[PDB]
């Protein structure tokens, strides 16, 4: 059983774009927004969910940092932007029953079950064309622009 | 060079007549001529001891050395051109044939 | 250099003294007492040798009659014994320059006969000798008889001498003060009792070495214009004249010992010298022993030059330092190592140098004292002399501690040669006849089998120039016993004699196709019809024409894989000319991965033609004759495909192998139009890369495929583009570009932010690994090239060493330029070994140094600190600190890589599995079950994965172009191409090839490590799975926590996958 330690951002947003937002750390194996959106969408009574801000992912195996953890030109934790603030407090209140529910009356089996995506053979030698042949289209139209 | 090849550049450059000149002779003082070859040794050693014989011989074929100097030394007094008039390799101290069918 | 060799030469005789109460009173309490004993030895009448038979045969003492025994046909004289005459010491003990041996050490008595007792010709036909025997017969057994059976007593050999019997005694137990004295173990471990001759008996001019002392023929032996018809005997010479001069070289030695000071010392270094060489003054390791270097010493005191002239760093007055440096200079260049064998001579005082015959003379006693000095162990005293004056003439590291080991006698092609000599007749292709049964001492099939090996290795060049395939020859008698009982005569032996072949080869001669003769004239020559050649060889000999516009009766040899044309002319020269005999060496390390191309396995041309001239054209003259806005400046390929340390040599093709991504540095000219930010620096580097590709697949050169793509072995950067070309000969190439800002750009990065106070170590790691991957690397393949040139079995150690690092995953976590270093201390620091002409010699000289290697106060600084060493106590961040002129901080390959080291890590795994493969290969020795230190042991991980992946068969070795896996018919020949693997899509499935394992190993390697780490066969630098795809391996990933989590508080800095409790 996969464990989230969920915090309220709250007490620490001064910046606009990080507002109604949970502070989550150990995340899951290769979580992203379509799950969890199926995450607050298998929560009941929850809303609508946004964006997961700050997925430069440091769990599943092993490393010595993260991939952009420095910004060179000039600690796995998710940062959930909610919609409202009903959003926000109600998949607070949601997922406090879900902390409760480990000593709840029926059982602890009552959790859900967290489906991995499995990294496939196509798509890691997509990572491996992305090593090698990228599209040269999308190549020279960006090295275009940002030349002019 | 870096393969421990001794060699001697020897360097010729006749002075620029400006366009737009009236004066017959373009004589540079002594001052400026001594600044001249102070300019073009040192150009002419930082861009041979950073290479080596083959990289020097590609440099020497489309006369890269000459250009540098006149775009270098233009600003003490024109050149009208700059050409390496001799290259003599005085003491090869090495045999390596692995090197050599390298080049061949 | 002077006072340090002062000082630790102090120390190592404070260490290896001596205890006076060890020498008394043990030594000469029991030296006095056998001496009393020996004294009330009485004596006895003239008997013939019925009457020495009629004697003997009823006593448990019995004779020593040499081979031969004498018969009564022949036997004439009659023998006795006297008194003893006279009772002296030889050795070492009365010149007090003994040691603390732990091993052995005999002191030699000598019993000096009277002179009445023998006949003036008694030195002709074996009669003193015999003579001899029989006083030791008398002596020995009377010594039991007074002894009544307290002691231990065995028969032995004076330095195995055949034809010198001795006795030996050794005590049974200790006590305080009484007549046991087992607890002493170097001057009181034995004592040797020999019978020898008085002085100037026999007539010297006789005892020279250019007469035959036996006479066994009669007709024919004269009319001859002298005595060249009559076989000289030197061995028989100097063992009667050696015998007979002992007690003057006493005295010589004890004068020289008065006159010089550090004498003593002087021959304690070089007996010091002669154990770790294994050389001493038994017959079957070349003679060389203390009294032989005691005696260099003395007549190299008294004189040497070719002038007479006291030889300048010898006075007497003199330090031990220096007069054993003198020595090792004298034995390297001038008259006393091969010069002795081949040009030169030496005299006893006044010493002088001669030009011309092989003796190491003395005419005052006429006598030999090279007799027992073969040209084989005369070379190895040249070739350990010469470096060892190298050695000691450098003077920058400290070389005490490199004392020489004998691998030109012992290396990894030692040859089990297993031969019986029964019937003599039938059983050996040379005839074993009363001449050369006269003339050699029973190492008359030894030198033989020298001679054969020697002329069956020699080659012999057009221009004069006289190179071989060896340089060193070593033939050892394994098994061989000095010691036999009381009661045989002779040595019996009845499992044969088994003989080690040990050479030490040279490099650039060992794989020449061509066996080299003669030029043939219109008539044959001496030398085309000797026993170099036609005859010799038999059937091999064949006339080849060159290209030197010569003819030649040459021989040709074939290009194999897991052997050698060393192995091929061995087996046919022994099987041949010596006998059937047996030849055996199996040692399987040529049996590594495998290409593919024609006649395989290649010589230096898959390195060559497949990466280096296709690069030549086309790749670099189009991109230097190509016109761009920036002319181009500078191409520098950093690869082992240049640098010759691939662990497959490139073939043509293999887009899938590991290795075949070349990567390929180029500098443009100066400029500053290149911006001041790493994302415009980069970008704009793409767009001068694309220029590139679109006029190169504009170009006629069009066939040749081109394509741009990321990086992300550079961390934090997510603009490093390169041009990944491929050449229709698939030649696959990456292609950067190098600009000077960019050092200075990342020394801003390291720079600035100093407030957040926890980013300078990560900077400062990114700002080396563009160090090590944008400027060292050139330099590193360059003077790796340049050293790989000279150095041939560094390619094929380097290859070894990688595939083990490989088969113990390990050189993912470890770089290659630190595998290629460490195999370059090997080969160029190679003290005290020799350098590896054999790539099985150069990887267990590998292993052997990373089992001995103690990484916590040795760094390793090669020949192409005090800070880090006190910052790390404990060693947290790096294991290894391998410094060059090159790379000065020791930093550039191990800090920057930044590997996780404990003790329980993959540092720690390669220390103690090399610890371990010493281990084994000590206990067990060289045979099949080297399988072992090539197969993981798969202990101490936590959790491991077993992965296989989704191949079909003969995957992906037919691709990478190697072949195990016999499924794939044909791997002999050239059934696999791969102008059908130059694909249609650069797009899948073209990275369809590549094999999971790798980057999944990498993306994971490049999320987590905070919780745990593993190892694995994927991220291996230059290295795919293929080979460990089979009976070889496997594919796992075993992962071991970090000891920095047992338990710990919750905070946001945490990363682990953790649950609460």
């Amino acid at each position: 059983v996969h464990y989230l330690y969920v915090r309220r951002h709250a007490p620490k947003i001064p910046t606009p774009t990080d507002s109604r937002s949970l502070f989550v750390t150990n995340v899951p194996v290769d979580s992203t927004e379509a799950h969890l959106r199926a995450l607050v969408t298998s929560l009941v009574g929850t809303g609508r969910f946004e964006k997961v801000t700050f997925e430069d992912e440091s769990k599943q195996e092993h490393s010595l940092e993260g991939k952009s953890i420095i910004d060179a030109a000039q600690g796995s934790t998710a940062v959930v932007l909610l919609a409202d603030e009903k959003s926000v407090e109600q998949v607070l209140k949601a997922i406090a029953k879900v902390h409760k529910t480990k000593k709840y009356p029926v059982w602890g089996g009552d959790g859900l079950p967290d489906s991995k995506m499995p990294p496939l053979g196509p798509v890691w030698l997509k990572s491996h064309n992305r090593l090698s042949f990228p599209d040269p289209s999308m190549l020279q139209a960006s090295v275009d622009a940002f030349s002019t | 060079t870096t393969d421990h090849y001794l060699l001697r550049l020897f360097a010729i450059a006749f002075t620029k007549r400006r366009p737009n000149q009236i004066k017959k002779t373009t004589y540079a003082q002594s001052s400026q001529i001594r600044a001249i070859r102070r300019k073009m040794v040192e150009i002419i050693q930082r861009e041979a001891a950073s290479c080596t014989l083959h990289q020097l011989v590609s440099k020497l074929i489309p006369e890269v050395i000459g250009r540098e100097i006149e775009k270098a030394t233009q600003g003490i007094y024109p050149l009208q051109n700059v050409h390496i008039r001799k290259v003599k390799l005085l003491k090869q101290p090495k045999f390596d044939l692995g090197a050599l069918m390298a080049l061949h | 250099r002077a006072r340090a060799f002062v000082l630790e030469t102090e120390e190592m005789l404070d260490s290896v003294d001596l205890d006076y109460s060890e020498a008394f009173d043990g030594a000469d309490a029991l030296l006095h007492r056998l001496k009393g004993s020996i004294e009330t030895i009485p004596a006895h009448d003239a008997q013939p040798l019925l009457d020495a038979a009629a004697k003997l045969e009823k006593k448990h003492k019995l004779k020593v009659p040499f081979p031969s025994p004498p018969p009564p046909q022949n036997s004439n004289y009659k023998v006795s014994f006297a008194t003893p005459a006279q009772f002296n010491v030889v050795g070492s003990y009365v010149a007090k320059t003994m040691v603390r041996t732990q091993s052995a050490h005999g002191i030699d008595m000598i019993v000096v006969l009277p002179e009445s007792i023998l006949q003036e010709k008694d030195y002709l036909d074996l009669r003193y000798f015999y003579k001899r025997a029989y006083y030791l017969a008398v002596v020995a057994a009377h010594l039991q008889k007074d002894l009544k059976g307290e002691a231990t007593l065995s028969y032995e050999y004076h330095n195995g001498n055949s034809l010198l019997p001795v006795l030996s005694v050794k005590p049974n137990g200790e006590k305080d003060e009484d007549e046991k004295k087992k607890k002493k173990g170097v001057l009181d471990y034995r004592i040797r009792i020999i019978p020898c001759a008085p002085e100037s008996f026999f007539p010297r001019q006789k005892l020279h070495l250019g007469a035959g002392l036996v006479r066994k023929h009669k007709e024919g032996e004269q009319q001859a214009n002298g005595q060249p018809a009559t076989p000289a005997t030197p061995f028989y010479n100097s063992t009667l004249v050696a015998e007979s001069s002992y007690l003057q070289y006493l005295k010589l030695l004890r004068q020289t010992e008065k006159k010089c000071a550090a004498f003593r010392n002087a021959c304690i270094l070089g007996r010091i010298w002669l154990q770790q060489r294994g050389f001493g003054s038994d017959v079957s390791k070349g003679g060389f022993g203390y009294f032989e270097w005691a005696v260099l010493l003395a007549l190299l005191l008294q004189g040497g030059p070719a002038d007479t002239k006291g030889a300048a760093p010898l006075s007497p007055s003199l330090s031990s330092t220096q007069l054993f440096k003198a020595l090792i200079q004298f034995l390297s260049v001038t008259n006393f190592a091969e010069k002795p064998c081949v040009l030169g001579q030496a005299k006893p005082d006044l010493a002088g140098f001669i030009e011309n015959g092989p003796i190491l003379w003395d005419s005052a006693r006429q006598l030999n004292i090279a007799f027992k000095m073969g040209p084989w162990s005369a070379d190895l005293l040249h070739q350990h002399a010469r470096w060892t004056r190298k050695l000691l003439a450098d003077g920058a590291v400290d070389q005490f501690q490199p004392t020489f080991i004998l691998k030109a006698d012992l290396p990894t092609h030692t040859y089990d040669l297993v031969a019986r000599m029964d019937p003599e007749k039938v059983s050996e292709a040379a005839p074993d006849k009363v001449a050369h049964e006269a003339r050699g001492r029973h190492w008359q099939v030894g030198h033989k089998v020298y001679r054969i090996l020697r002329r069956a290795l020699s080659d012999k060049n057009m221009e004069g120039g006289e190179r071989a395939r060896l340089i060193h020859l070593k033939v050892s008698p394994g098994f061989s016993s000095s010691s036999w009982s009381l009661n045989e005569k002779p040595q019996p032996q009845k499992a044969g004699t088994p003989i080690e072949i040990g050479v030490l080869f040279d490099p650039l001669n060992m794989a020449r196709t061509v066996d080299r003769g003669p030029s043939a004239g219109p008539s044959a020559e001496e030398k085309e019809t000797c026993e170099k050649f036609r005859r010799f060889w038999g059937e091999k000999s064949e006339l080849r024409r060159f290209g030197g516009d010569t003819i030649r009766e040459t021989l040709v040899w074939s290009a194999q894989t897991p052997f050698d044309l060393c192995e091929e002319i061995m087996r046919y020269i022994l099987g041949l000319h010596l006998r059937v005999g047996q030849l055996q060496d199996d040692i399987v390390f040529y049996g590594r991965s495998l290409p593919a191309l024609l006649s395989i396995k290649p010589s230096d041309t898959a390195l060559f033609n497949v990466a280096r001239k296709t690069f030549t054209s086309f790749e670099r003259d189009l991109r230097d004759l190509e016109d761009l806005p920036l002319r181009i400046r500078h191409v520098n390929p950093i690869c082992p495909e240049l640098r010759h340390s691939s662990l497959k040599t490139p073939s043509f093709g293999p887009s899938k192998s590991g290795p075949r991504p070349m990567e390929v540095v180029i500098s443009f000219e100066a400029s500053g139009k290149w911006p001041e930010s790493l994302i415009a620096i980069q970008r704009t580097k793409i767009a001068f890369l694309l220029m590139i590709g679109r006029l190169l697949e504009r170009f006629k050169p069009g066939e040749i495929r081109t394509h741009v793509g990321l990086d992300d072995a550079r961390y934090e950067t997510e603009n490093l583009a390169f041009l990944d070309v491929i050449y229709a000969s698939g030649a696959c190439f990456r292609v950067r570009i190098q600009a000077d800002l960019e050092e200075s750009l990342l020394e801003r990065q390291t720079k600035d932010k100093t407030t957040e106070q926890y980013l300078r170590q990560r900077a400062s790691t990114q700002l080396a690994s563009f160090r090590r991957t944008f400027v060292h690397l050139p330099l590193h393949t360059q003077y790796i090239t340049t050293a790989t040139t000279r150095f041939p079995a560094l390619s094929p150690t380097i290859r070894l060493v990688k595939h083990w690092f490989s088969v113990h995953k390990l050189s993912n976590h470890f770089p290659p330029e630190l595998l290629e270093l460490f195999v370059l201390h090997t080969f160029l620091a190679p003290y005290p070994w020799d350098v590896p002409s054999s790539p099985t010699t150069g990887f267990l000289r590998t292993l052997l140094f990373l089992a001995r290697w103690d990484w916590r106060t040795d760094p390793l600084i090669i020949d192409t600190l005090d800070a880090w060493r006190k910052l790390d106590p404990g060693m947290q961040h790096t294991v290894l600190f391998v410094a060059t002129a090159h790379e000065q901080s020791g930093t550039m390959w191990t800090s920057v890589d930044g590997h996780p080291r404990p003790s329980k890590v993959v540092a720690a795994r390669m220390t103690a599995l090399a610890k371990s493969a010493a281990r084994v290969i000590r206990e067990q020795g060289v045979d099949l079950d080297v399988r072992r230190l090539f197969v993981p042991s798969l202990k101490e991980y936590d959790v491991l994965l077993y992965l296989n992946t989704k191949v079909l068969k003969s995957a992906l070795r037919t691709y990478i172009t190697v072949d195990p896996a016999t499924e794939m018919n044909g791997g002999k020949g050239q059934e696999i191409k791969f102008k059908n693997l130059a694909p249609e899509t650069v797009e899948p499935p073209l990275p369809v090839a590549q094999h999971p394992v790798d980057v999944l190993l990498k993306q994971l390697s490049a999320v987590y490590d905070s919780a745990a780490g593993a190892s694995g066969t994927g991220p291996l630098v230059f290295f795919r799975s293929d080979t460990t795809a089979t009976e070889e391996g496997d594919k796992v990933i075993g992962a071991v926590w970090n000891p920095t989590l047992v338990k710990r508080k919750w905070r946001v800095n945490l990363p682990t996958s953790y649950k609460p409790v």
